[PDB]
């Protein structure tokens, strides 16, 4: 058919309405730039609204605590794949963050002396390890990815910045490397609008969706980390995705990660507390790639609880009726929507979920979107940035810590509109856009509209989604994953035999959740051979067949008297997707893990370690 | 005088209604509840009094016809007890329940008994103890013109 | 086997003078999810794409599911279905709405009106942002649960005749319930100005305290409760002032 | 191809921008409250008018009955002859017509007041039946 194009052009554009997209509306919006917000969905609907535990900050509103020991905690939890500046800027900047969010209007949960009330959560302590369980973990008691969001979503509306509720984001407009804007599908009536500015910032959420069984919402498609793909940015660390330790076991709503550091644990069918085996430490607060592995033994080896012997079972019914209520009030209730539970008298039935994803867009200290050459170094891409759970600054390495995603979006927005005002000078004009600006994006979705092949968009999906979970499950093997690659290879293809039915342009969901599979293969393709190439077990990515940590050095003896292993046998480093969208063929490479901190005169770099709890 | 919103909003209506979009089944989808039947009768009784209070007066000014000749234009309709008495109730209902009522939807805006039981409790007690004064007060003087009619003296 | 006819509202926008219809839909009891949502995710993958609603969390915090199952407004993904058969339930989308396609409403007015409120902090004496934190004790912030918790999920409204039939000038509980989480929010320097933008005939005085919003709200929130406690602010009682930071704050 | 027009910005309130000039304080907050007051105030006077009768009540039934429902129907008015439904003009009628029936109301009360057997002793003789 034929297609209504609209053109717009704006300082800068930020695809995502969700914690970091709102933070980089507000920020660029009161710095006084002409800011245009492009969302597939009514921010407030966005999946940091699902957000539960709370975040992190070292207000020590709850006892002394100092900003370093979080560094400390995050450069321990990244599994050493983190970039110690990256994480030197997450968590020196989190006071402050927070305490804005508190100032923005955020009705954080409170202390009788009146401040930001904290919880203990996953795999926090004071004293760079050595001290005690932390209490950084600030919250509106059960529900601060909702509570923040929203006000986040109505501080934007003091700042003017134009919102394109409900269009569908179809590419990046790239002009001989260069970010000039976005082209946008317009849901209400059938438009078509390329977006013309001097930035944008790609902060559009994770991809959990690409798994049968996730905790993140219908709306986690990865759509992002497609945009990049599409436009020859590669991806990196694909392969580390968070499975989260509770999600109800048959629908895998989560249960909060607060619910345990505020007194719940984990039970196997011999009424054990386990995790007293795997962490002796910090029992059920250890790491989520930790504890959720941790479970999968347990159930593994007949200690699995229910009918068929295959979750097991969060328990908090121990804990007084009172602080159930005032400190976890929407579990409560979801626990008994969904798993018919009463938590003052019974289990919560529990399974690790596909939650999170550290993986991302590529990124510097500063947000900005990177392409990377062995021989050249890291070319920054004009124009692009990118921030929250769809980047990878990597804050994260290998594994995310509880709490720090609703930072890190929130830190890192606000990182972009200060990274912006600082480094975009009044004289640089918006860009013109080139000829032919973004037409085979227009030609995609008017083929996928009309497909008429012989497999349903759903049913595609399904095994992906079905395929994605056998072979990158939470423990890995070579034979099963190579295994995998194979199938998903096939899957790229089948997109050749897809069919829609609706055939018209205002809203059309089968035609957005087709883009949406197509983004989605992409995400799920890298990420499945990135995980079958790495011959190692860090944070999340668990080979039983290359069970150890691979660095330079055995960091397990002395170190003074070895040999580094030279960059391409040891595995510390970022793993680098690029991928031709076209053929679907995926090529590695990768990037070494930054370790310098941003000021080596204010905080000191953290070499590795062993990782235990 | 519209507030910036009220003048937004009614653009956002000729809007829509150029755009030519339905609008979506409303009283006749929604399910029958004692939140707005009661309401709902609330505005009934209170209208169909006042409207009584007009067709009435201004109608028995304009007509010849008046009240007392039009009292027995229907007494010398030989109707019985029940049916006179069942009709009286019909006229007495509609004051007892607009008034209780009444006195609830005032505590309802000064914010009191606004839960969900609170809500019920009245819409019950109110509609119900509304019924009895209203069949006391049409029973008990049918009780007299019987209790007299074959009086024990 | 037991099987569920489900009756959805239906409508094309697309196609020439188009009219909305319901239409009939069996799906297999023992093949789906125990809510709604589910049964309407199944009937789009395996009988008809076409069919078409919002949907995000399926745990029932987003908002976007919400809609009109069995006569009232609430939200599909937690709606448990009528396990009974011999019932037949319908599906329509969320009362006296624009609808743009099927189950989808044009939500926007909803939404401006919502901006109207400036739902954000401000105060009297500007502060330096991220410096410190306001004082606000746990007694005041308790004073906002059952305030916060509101998703914008919009059954509430969706449900008062009176914002039926004056979705333009009057604010409809939603709104309004959320003014209030501002005018009693211990932090805000407002009262005064906010209660100052909702006060003629409409805007807040108009609900007839039908009760519907309450009734209704799948987070079981009074709006109500909050619409009667702004009337009053309106005209006799006093919104308290802050217990002063007490030094070392 | 990608040859086609430049658009504008999506309606979208603006709650500062638009709060500029339009700054208005004419409160019905005042009114409000005396008409419960009023209803209120109406309380005991029901049941009055089922015990105490004659020639005086039947004139502050008719009074303060014609004033509560003035303010009443006028809010019934509001409601259903809303200016969507029946253009702009119609309904100005329907707000003027709101006046008419109040006034009537007292007209027409007053009236069988004065000539017929008043509120209370009509009350009476169909109750007698
Ligand atoms: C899944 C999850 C995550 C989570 C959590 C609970 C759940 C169920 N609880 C957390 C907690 O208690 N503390 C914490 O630190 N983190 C917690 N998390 C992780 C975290 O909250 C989130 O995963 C993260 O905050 C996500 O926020 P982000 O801003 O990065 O992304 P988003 O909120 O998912 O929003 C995405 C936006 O992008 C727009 N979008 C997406 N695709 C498009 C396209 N195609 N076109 C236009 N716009 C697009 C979306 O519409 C949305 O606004
Ligand atoms: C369809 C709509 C038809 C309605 C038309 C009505 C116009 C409204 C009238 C409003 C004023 C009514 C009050 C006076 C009154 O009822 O007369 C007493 C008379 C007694 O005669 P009678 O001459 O004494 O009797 C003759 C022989 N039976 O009237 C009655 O018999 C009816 C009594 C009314 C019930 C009162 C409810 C009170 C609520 C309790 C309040 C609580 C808190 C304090
Ligand atoms: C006797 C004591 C009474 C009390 C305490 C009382 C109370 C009230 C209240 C609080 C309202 C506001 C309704 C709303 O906005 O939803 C109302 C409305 C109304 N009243 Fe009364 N009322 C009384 C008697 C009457 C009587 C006898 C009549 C009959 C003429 C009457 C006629 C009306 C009408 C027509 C409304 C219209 C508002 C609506 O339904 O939305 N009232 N009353
Ligand atoms: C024209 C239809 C009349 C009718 C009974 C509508 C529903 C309605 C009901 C049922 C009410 O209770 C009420 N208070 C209204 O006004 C705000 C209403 O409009
Ligand atoms: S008050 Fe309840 S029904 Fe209304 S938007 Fe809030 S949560 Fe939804
Ligand atoms: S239903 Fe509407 S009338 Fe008020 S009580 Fe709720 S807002
Ligand atoms: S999908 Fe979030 S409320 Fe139904």
């Amino acid at each position: 058919a034929q297609y209504k194009v609209i053109d717009h052009a704006y300082d800068v554009v930020i695809i995502g309405a969700g914690g970091a997209g709102l933070r980089a509306a507000m920020g660029l919006g009161e710095a006084g730039f002409k800011t245009a917000v492009v969302t597939k969905m009514f921010p407030t609907r966005s999946h940091t609204t699902a957000a539960q535990g709370g975040i992190n900050a070292a207000l020590g509103s709850m006892n002394p605590d100092d900003w370093k020991w979080h560094f400390y905690d995050t450069a321990k939890g990244s599994d050493w794949l983190g970039d110690q500046n990256a994480m030197h800027y997450l968590t020196r900047n989190a006071v402050e963050a927070v305490t804005e969010l508190e100032n923005f209007g955020m009705p954080f949960s409170r202390t009788p002396e009146g401040k930001i009330y904290q919880r203990s959560f996953g795999g926090q302590s004071n004293n760079y390890g050595k001290g005690g369980v932390a209490k950084r973990t600030c919250c509106v008691a059960d529900r601060t990815g909702h509570s923040m969001l929203h006000t986040l979503y109505g501080n934007s509306l003091r700042c003017h910045c134009t919102f394109f509720i409900e269009y569908f984001a179809l590419d990046l407009l790239m002009d001989k490397g260069r970010c000039v804007g976005v082209i946008a599908l317009c849901l209400e009536d059938g438009t078509i609008h390329r977006f013309r500015s001097k930035r944008t910032i790609v902060a559009t959420g994770g991809y959990g969706r690409a798994y049968f069984s996730c905790t993140t919402a219908h709306m986690n498609t990865g759509d992002g980390t497609a945009l990049a793909t599409r436009a020859g940015i590669a991806l990196e660390d694909l392969e580390f995705i968070q499975f989260h330790p509770t999600g109800i076991y048959g629908v895998g709503c989560l249960i909060t990660e607060g619910s345990r550091g505020e007194g719940g644990f984990l039970v196997n069918s011999e009424g054990e507390r386990f995790m007293e085996r795997y962490a002796p430490k910090a029992k059920d607060l250890a790491s989520r790639d930790v504890v959720s592995r941790a479970e999968t033994i347990e159930i593994m080896e007949g200690r699995g609880v229910g009918p068929e012997k295959d979750h097991i079972y969060l328990q908090l019914h121990h804990l007084p009726a009172e602080q159930l209520h005032q400190r976890l009030p929407g579990i409560s209730e979801t626990a008994k929507i969904f798993a018919g539970v009463d938590v003052t008298k019974e289990p919560i039935p529990v399974i690790p979920t596909v939650h999170y994803n550290m993986g991302g867009i590529p990124t510097n200290y500063k947000a900005q979107v990177i392409k990377y050459t062995k021989e050249g170094g890291d070319k920054i891409v004009p124009g692009l940035y990118a921030c929250g759970e769809c980047a990878c600054h990597s804050v994260h390495g290998a594994n995310r810590l509880g709490a720090n995603s609703l930072l890190d979006a929130v830190v890192f927005g606000r990182a972009c509109s200060i990274n912006i005002k600082e480094e975009l000078k009044p004289d640089e004009k918006i860009p013109e856009l080139p000829e032919g600006a973004g037409e085979e994006s227009i030609a995609n979705l008017d083929a996928v509209r009309y497909a008429n092949g012989d497999v349903p968009t759903a049913e595609l999906r399904l095994t992906m989604q079905k395929t994605m979970q056998k072979h990158a499950g939470v423990f890995r093997r070579g034979d099963i994953l190579a295994e995998g690659v194979k199938k998903m290879m096939d899957l790229s293809k089948e997109l050749k035999r897809l069919k829609t039915t609706d055939r018209s342009l205002i809203w059309n969901s089968d035609l957005t959740e087709s883009l949406e599979l197509q983004n989605l293969m992409l995400n799920a393709t890298q990420t499945i051979v990135a995980a079958e190439n790495r011959k190692e077990s860090r944070g999340a990515h668990a080979r039983d067949d290359f069970p150890k940590r691979e660095d330079e050095y055995d960091y397990s003896k002395p170190i003074e008297g070895q040999t580094k292993r030279p960059f391409e046998k040891h595995w510390r480093k970022h793993t680098l997707t690029k991928q031709d969208p076209r053929t679907g063929h995926i090529t590695l490479d990768y990037r070494p893990v930054i370790d310098k901190t941003l000021d080596p005169a204010e905080v000191d770099w953290i070499p590795p370690i062993i990782r235990s709890y | 005088e519209k507030t910036p919103i009220q003048v937004w909003g009614w653009d956002y209506l000729m809007r829509q209604r150029a755009l030519k979009r339905p609008i979506a089944p409303h009283l006749t989808i929604y399910k029958p509840q004692m939140t707005w039947m009661v309401s709902g009768l609330h505005r009934v009784t209170g209208c169909a009094m006042a409207g009584t209070l007009l067709i009435g007066g201004v109608g028995f000014s304009v007509l010849p016809l008046d009240f007392t000749t039009f009292v027995e234009f229907i007494r010398g309709l030989g109707i019985p007890w029940v049916i006179l008495d069942t009709f009286k109730f019909i006229i007495a209902f509609p004051i007892a329940f607009h008034t209780l009522n009444g006195i609830r939807f005032i505590g309802f805006d000064m914010a009191k008994g606004t839960d969900i039981p609170s809500i019920y409790r009245g819409a019950y007690l109110v509609l119900g103890l509304a019924a009895l004064i209203s069949l006391a007060v049409v029973v008990y003087p049918r009780w007299e013109r019987h209790k007299k009619a074959t009086l024990p003296t | 086997k037991r099987i569920k006819t489900f009756e959805i509202y239906r409508f094309n926008p697309e196609e020439p003078g188009a009219k909305p219809k319901l239409q009939k839909f069996d799906v297999d009891l023992d093949k789906c999810g125990t809510m709604v949502l589910d049964a309407l995710i199944k009937i789009k993958n395996e009988v008809d794409p076409t069919l078409t609603f919002r949907r995000s969390c399926r745990e029932g915090i987003c908002g976007s599911c919400a809609m009109n199952i069995a006569g009232e407004n609430t939200l599909a993904c937690i709606c448990n279905i009528d396990q009974n058969t011999s019932k037949t339930t319908k599906i329509y989308p969320l009362p006296h709405m624009f609808v743009i396609k099927d189950l989808v409403p044009d939500m926007n007015l909803f939404y401006a009106q919502y901006a109207s409120i400036q739902p954000w902090l401000q105060k009297k004496t500007k502060i330096n942002l991220g410096e410190k934190q306001q004082y606000q004790s746990i007694k005041e912030q308790e004073k906002l649960d059952g305030l916060y918790e509101c998703i914008l999920c919009a059954c509430c409204s969706a449900s008062c005749p009176s914002y039926w039939w004056n979705a333009d000038k009057y604010l409809g509980p939603a709104v309004l319930m959320q003014a209030y989480r501002w005018i009693i929010d211990s932090r805000d320097d407002s009262a005064a100005e906010r209660l100052a933008r909702m006060q003629d005939g409409f805007s807040a005085f108009k609900c007839h305290t039908i009760m519907n919003c309450t009734k209704t709200c799948p987070k079981h929130l009074n709006p109500a409760r909050a619409i009667g406690e702004i009337k009053m602010l309106l005209t006799k009682m006093k919104t308290k002032p802050a217990p002063l930071p007490t030094p070392a704050n | 191809t990608s040859a086609a027009v430049t658009g504008a910005a999506p309606p979208q309130f603006d709650p500062i921008a638009a709060e500029k000039g339009f700054k208005p304080l004419h409160s019905h907050g005042t009114l409000f409250k005396i008409e419960r007051y009023f209803a209120a105030a109406m309380v005991p006077l029901i049941p009055a008018a089922y015990f105490i009768h004659g020639r005086e009540m039947d004139l502050c039934l008719a009074l303060a009955l014609t004033l509560h429902v003035h303010w009443g129907v006028w809010g019934v008015v509001n409601d259903y002859g809303r200016p969507f439904v029946l253009g702009d003009t119609l309904a100005a009628a329907v707000r003027v017509g709101a006046y008419i029936f109040t006034a009537c109301l007292l007209a027409g009360l007053l009236y069988f007041n004065e000539h017929d057997v008043g509120l209370t002793r009509a009350f009476e003789m169909v109750w007698e039946l």
